[PDB]
């Protein structure tokens, strides 16, 4: 989510509001495991 | 690959043509035309009207005439002299000498990417002070119209007919902002970027279109006649294509190497 | 290639990454990414320059000549000399044409150089 | 499939080196419609202009500079008689109707051979005022013979020689400095063009239809397609070849609308 | 399950201590997909540089204070043979190739027994410039030989003295102070790491994928991983016992992509 | 189909009078098993060696006679940076690798036109010792500068010439007459080869395989394959013609197998 | 699409935002063909 509250309504297209990246073609994971 | 240049076409090729790749995935599209100018400029720079205007006669211009020079902005991306349409565009490199400093303007953001022959849009006009906290208006006329050089008597005030009239009128607050969208009014289809032919029959200048504009702007202050004072007061224009659409591919400016 | 047809010859087009010193040396030339271009029927030769960048996108211009702008060199070489039959006018010229290919790709529009009104 | 004999009417042009027709900018420049803006009946084609009209440009030369050119507006070339472009029943319908709309089918001879090398740039140019001198008036045939090739220099590459209205005595006389009308000289192969090498071909075929500012323009004034024939490449040869070559071309009509008949152009 | 030998190519090292192989940040730094900004084919992986490669790092001793530390930076120790480290045909094809991608390998070995006391913290850092010089020069061996560790204060914990651009004699000299390439010496425990403590253990082992600003970097600059050997605690023993042990590291790439391929590296 | 464009990694060469590729002694020299004889992995191939490398021969000429010829030694001539011959990463993989199998790609440029007249053949022949002086020692570059073309007389005819082992003071000397690794000139045209005439074409192809008599050889004394390219019918042409034309060779390893890892080689 | 994201929702209607032709009654094409 973020520090976003006002989540009923948005005026601009998602592409405009914010980046995308392209195309090419809770519960924590640990930072670390041990073989 | 081996090609024959004299063709006229040749293919777009990529890295796996002649070695070992692929293409490079699209991620971008902003040389769209419609996205591309889609986006506002600086136009004109023009003084404000505080009484009825007389306005610029057609060239030449002889000695003595009496007329209010700089007032009045064509809504063209095409060369401007003294309000009019121009072929060649000038400036003046010395301030020395005797005459009028005649009023010329470019899109110059335009030609650096047109790059076309033919174009046609929609035009947002957004006017905008550069004195602080001015009260002015914008008056518009369309191509092929006229300014209405005249005044009307209110209370032994002089009321300037352009406060009126058919064509829009916008009236700004004071230190406030005009912003409004034209469409496409010529008798034309579209506007021509680069022009070859003639308007008349006789006497007339080859390459000078005579419509390929979206109209005349021109600034006032919303007070009669009467209320003047000597500090002249500027406004800057900005321009913005809507919907554009483009025809028959063409060269860019030439850049040069000094 | 716009000599006379009489003439043969064989070029030796070449495309270098960037390196801390351009190649001059056809042997140097050879090592990088290279095609050899025959005089003959086909008067054109077209070579497409690989896309070979660091990052995702490249800058147009070379403000501080990083890698990320400027992406090394295309050279001529000359592999063979050019032979002609007597007669024919020395020193043959080869016109050269700048092309996008079908990957090529513009982003972010900027302000333009109004140099050229001026 | 170099050999191409193109006919069109009583007249035949035919080739042996023929590099294919280029299609631009429509699959087909005589697929087109009756011209919206006017309402009366058009005269549309028929036989005796539905064929090719033969000119002559001005010789090829060693001391011609990289860039030179030719320049050949269209239908103007008809109106002047450019190069000896009579065109007979094309031209009388031209001077006898206000509006005119068609393509242009355009080919360019010029006789090299072996032992000689160059190039020539053939292109279709819309839209020029390179038939037009800088003080406002349009070359005339002597003019044109005098030049013999129109010398790239300052002027052409930034538009600071093209027809202007003076601003007379009431302003400053300003510094004239840029223009539309512009040849950016490395550009030129945006255009609608073939080139003519003197390594593979004698000839060069360009089709063009019909653009405008209006869907159809004035018969007298209109230059919405020019024949613009560009040195790439200087003329060299050894001493007992061939010298000065002659350039020639061929342009037919393509779909021609005519409206507004009236009497013969008199000019004012 | 101390004792692990661990193949690769025709190189196999062998540990009877093993503690266990740090896959941080995933769970396998070999599983990776082809560079997606460049389109030419990938130099990817064959046996002779599928392989590891040891170097020599420098003794250990008594004299060593708390957080004095040696940087080993990847792959810039294979570019200047750092401790012996030659890379073979891995540094024959860095220098060759414009770009590189690989994660590391990496396993430090250094000769303790009983009777001794002290603790090394050998990470990777991500990223550092510590192989520099405050000048902006990087440190030549003799440099590295005479150090013979470096020793922390107060530059090293703020970033103070880390390589600048001199701002010029236009400018006031600014008071530097702070610099994001720091080392918080008690902090260093977040990267991916073991620590070589004298009671339990001779040899540690992390494993460390490709990361990056970009999809792939130059071969000659990047220095996305710098294996960090830190003292935590001193050495101590009483006389009799081995003096100055010593430390070796080894050293293998994971996944290479090699792109740009070019004449070997000249410098400017 | 005299024109084709043949591409090979990043690499792509180009001719307009191609004769076809000669595929001897299978129908095609890149099927290839890894080599029997060695159990370590091998190190195949990969996109930055799977390229082409370009180097030049000395101008032919008027004065060069029958049957003088020039050789040029693979790999040998990658080890000697002969013609400028710079291999890059392929060099750069055979010094550091104790076993090396391949074949090869071949072609030949000569910049021919009309109003010439000779004939080159262009053969791959195994196995020689031409590159070799007689005192067996290998010719340096100065030397392959002096020649400038190799001249065949009684020596390379019957073999007398090639490298030997001198008995040394204890036996009488020998008369020294035959050898098996003469030149048969007239019988040269049963190798693969081509002719690089003038009348027809200016460029030439040749493909083979790896032979050896091991299913492996030695990376740095093997010369298992050599292009040669020798005059059959001398230069002649008018005065005013183009004057030494030039002879270039294009180079390509077909399924590289390389074995025995190690150090860059240094001689003893 | 143009230069613009405010998709949602058009205040006025079409033929006063934009202008419209009268009646008379991506992937690239290519500007040149060769026959």
């Amino acid at each position: 989510r973020g520090n976003n509250g006002n989540m009923t309504f948005n005026y601009y297209a998602n592409t405009y509001q914010n980046s995308v990246d392209f195309s090419t073609s809770g519960i924590l994971n640990p930072l670390g495991y041990l073989k | 690959s081996t090609d024959n240049a004299e063709t006229g076409v040749i293919e777009a090729g990529n890295t796996d043509t002649d070695f070992s790749g692929e293409l490079a995935a699209p991620g971008s599209n902003h040389t769209n035309v419609k996205f591309l100018f889609d986006r506002s400029r600086l136009l004109n720079v023009i003084k404000v009207l505080e009484k009825d205007a007389v306005f610029p006669r057609p060239f030449p211009t002889q000695e003595g005439a009496q007329q209010d020079d700089g007032y009045f902005c064509l809504l063209t991306p095409r060369p401007t002299v003294a309000s009019r349409p121009a072929t060649r565009f000038g400036l003046y490199a010395n301030p020395s000498g005797s005459g009028v400093l005649a009023n010329t303007s470019l899109d110059f953001n335009f030609y650096s990417l047109a790059c076309f022959t033919y174009f046609r849009s929609d035009l947002e006009v957004t006017v905008v002070s550069l004195e602080p906290d001015l009260e002015f208006a914008v008056g518009w006329f369309p191509s092929g119209s006229e300014y209405q050089a005249s005044s009307f008597v209110y209370d032994q005030l002089h009321v300037p007919f352009h406060f009126t009239g058919r064509t829009p009128r916008a009236f700004a607050s004071k230190g406030g902002k005009v912003s409004f969208v034209l469409p496409w009014n010529s008798v034309s289809s579209v506007l021509p970027v680069r022009w070859g032919g003639a308007s008349k029959l006789s006497s007339a200048t080859r390459g000078l279109p005579a419509h390929a504009d979206w109209g005349t702007i021109y600034a006032f202050v919303p007070r009669p006649n009467e209320k003047k004072s000597t500090a002249v007061k500027h406004v800057a224009v900005y321009i913005r294509y809507k919907n554009a659409r483009a025809w028959c591919p063409s060269m860019l400016p030439f850049r040069s190497y000094k | 290639f716009c000599g006379p047809m009489m003439a043969r010859g064989k070029f030796l087009l070449s495309y270098s990454p960037p390196n801390g010193t351009q190649p001059q040396t056809l042997s140097e030339a050879m090592q990088c990414t290279y095609s050899i271009w025959d005089i003959g029927l086909n008067s054109s030769w077209t070579f497409v320059v690989p896309y070979i960048s660091p990052s995702d996108y490249r800058e147009t211009r070379a403000i501080t000549n990083s890698v990320y702008s400027a992406d090394g060199w295309f050279s001529l070489h000359k592999l063979t000399k050019i032979t002609l039959p007597p007669d024919c006018p020395q020193s043959p010229c080869i016109l050269f044409f700048a092309s996008a290919g079908e990957d090529y790709t513009l982003r972010l529009p900027v302000d333009c150089n109004p140099s050229y009104v001026f | 499939d170099r050999v191409t004999t193109q006919t069109a009417g009583n007249t035949a042009i035919n080739t042996q080196s023929s590099l294919g027709v280029l299609c631009a900018y429509v699959e087909d420049p005589t697929k087109s419609d009756p011209p919206s803006s006017s309402t009366d009946q058009p005269t549309t084609t028929f036989t005796a202009i539905d064929r090719w009209y033969t000119g002559r440009l001005n010789s090829w030369t060693k001391a011609v500079k990289t860039f030179s050119f030719q320049a050949v507006p269209l239908p103007g070339a008809f109106l002047s008689r450019q190069g000896g472009l009579n065109g007979g029943a094309f031209t009388a319908t031209l001077h006898r109707h206000f509006l005119m709309k068609c393509g242009w089918q355009v080919q360019v001879q010029c006789n090299l051979t072996q032992f000689h090398q160059g190039a020539l740039l053939v292109a279709m140019v819309p839209e020029t005022t390179l038939d037009v001198k800088p003080d406002g008036k349009a070359k005339s045939l002597q003019e044109l013979n005098e030049e013999q090739w129109v010398e790239m220099s300052d002027d052409y590459r930034t538009g600071k020689n093209m027809p202007f209205q003076s601003l007379g005595t009431y302003y400053r006389p300003p510094n004239w400095t840029w223009g539309p009308n512009f040849i950016n000289p490395y550009q030129v192969t945006v255009f609608p063009h073939q080139i003519l090498n003197a390594r593979t071909s004698t000839s060069v075929d360009v089709n063009v239809p019909y653009i405008g500012e209006t869907p159809t323009q004035s018969s007298e004034t209109q230059n919405s397609w020019t024949l613009l024939v560009m040195v790439l490449v200087p003329l060299d040869y050894k001493e007992g070849a061939t010298t000065d070559p002659e350039i020639t071309f061929s342009v037919r009509p393509t779909s021609p609308y005519f409206n507004g008949l009236r009497n013969r152009y008199t000019a004012g």
